Formats: structure tokens, sequence, C-alpha cells
């Protein structure tokens, strides 16, 4: 975790060591799950490139540009999650559910 | 298509019937069916019990969700219940579908 500094067009970056990151995996899915529309943001074919990790956003019932009584609000800051400094790791383990073939 | 569960083996169908109770016959004999009855009627108590099982909610939504509800003016009568003359009435159609989810 890096914090950059800026003055008189000098730009300065050093290491903040006790910042952390935040990270859960949504087991319940219990969010809006966006991943199956075919965006940008995954990780790159090859195996060399750095990659920026892409922002998260939902979409719900509208009228028009407006809301609805239905449509629902997320604060993702309501989910438990797991806290990283530079010496945490993070880690799971998925199965994927019994699916036909792809035939090839 | 009007709504439900369907069900290959549904409740079964429960039939009633009052047993004939035929009047005096000719006391000389007759092949002819009995049409002479004695007329009847019958009343009792019925009761049936269902179980059901409930999906709870499950959901992260922040803001609060649509609810069903009764309205807080005043009226008349109260939804829901016998007027004056003593009959019971329902105001209008309650659907199940008031809680949110994501597709």
């Amino acid at each position: 975790v890096k914090e950059v500094t800026q003055n008189e067009g000098t730009k300065t970056i050093a290491n903040n060591l006790t910042s952390t990151i935040q990270v859960f995996t949504d087991s319940e899915y219990q969010l809006p799950y966006v991943l199956g529309s075919a965006h940008q943001g995954c990780l790159p074919p090859f195996p060399a490139d750095v990659f920026m990790i892409p922002q998260y956003g939902y979409l719900t019932l509208n009228n028009g540009a407006q809301a609805v009584g239905r449509s629902s609000f997320y604060c993702l800051e309501y989910f438990p999650s797991q806290m990283l400094r530079t010496g945490n790791n993070f880690e799971f383990s998925y199965q994927f559910e019994d699916v036909p073939f792809h035939s090839s | 298509l009007m709504g439900g569960f369907g069900l290959k083996h549904p409740p079964p169908q429960i039939l009633i019937k009052n047993t004939p109770v035929p009047a005096d016959p000719p006391t000389t004999f007759s092949q002819a069916k009995l049409a002479s009855f004695i007329t009847q009627y019958s009343t009792g108590q019925v009761s049936v019990e269902i179980e059901w099982e409930l999906q709870k909610e499950n959901s992260k939504r922040w803001n609060p969700e649509i609810q069903y509800t009764s309205n807080y003016y005043k009226s008349t009568n109260v939804d829901f219940a016998v007027n004056v003359d003593g009959t019971y009435s329902e105001p209008r159609p309650i659907g199940t579908r008031y809680l949110t989810r994501n597709l």
C-alpha cells in the first residue's frame, strides 16, 4: 500500500506500512452480480502485463432517471471483510457445481 | 396458469352424500326402483390443517423494503372485517410479492 504526495509538480510515492486493504467474497450471493456481463478488467492474457482493478457498481430498478420504491441500495461495508496489511494474505477455495461438458 | 402449485398427485377429492332413506314401499312387490324418499339434509363441522414450509429472507439490502400495510387514515369500516349488517368482505386483492431479490 503506497501513498502519493504532490506539491509544486513534484510527485512522491512512499510506503505506508500500517495501511490496510479490505477483501471479501460474496459467498451467499447477496449483491448484484456483474461478472457475467463480459466487461473489461479481467486478468491480462499475458502473464507479464500489470493490470488495473475495475471499479464495482450496479444498477437497479428505475423509471427514467428516477428510482422506484423497489430499487435497492447496497453498502459493501455492511459486509464482514478481511483487512490486510503488507504481511497479510488472502485465500479461499471454491468448487463448481455439476455442469454439462462444453461440447468441443 | 391461474396460479399456485402444480401437482401430479394433488390433494384428493373428498366426496360426500346423504344416504337415501326411502318412504314406505307399496306392500305388494314392484320391480321399479323406489322413487319416493324422505327429504333430508345434513350438517356438521369440517376441519382442515395444512403445514407450510417457509423460505426466509436473506437479503443484505440497506434501505427499507416495501411492506403490505393497512391504511392509517380513518374509515367507516375496518378492512377485512364485518360491517354493520354483519357481512364479511375482502376489500382488495393481496398478492404475495413485496420483498425484493437480485436476479
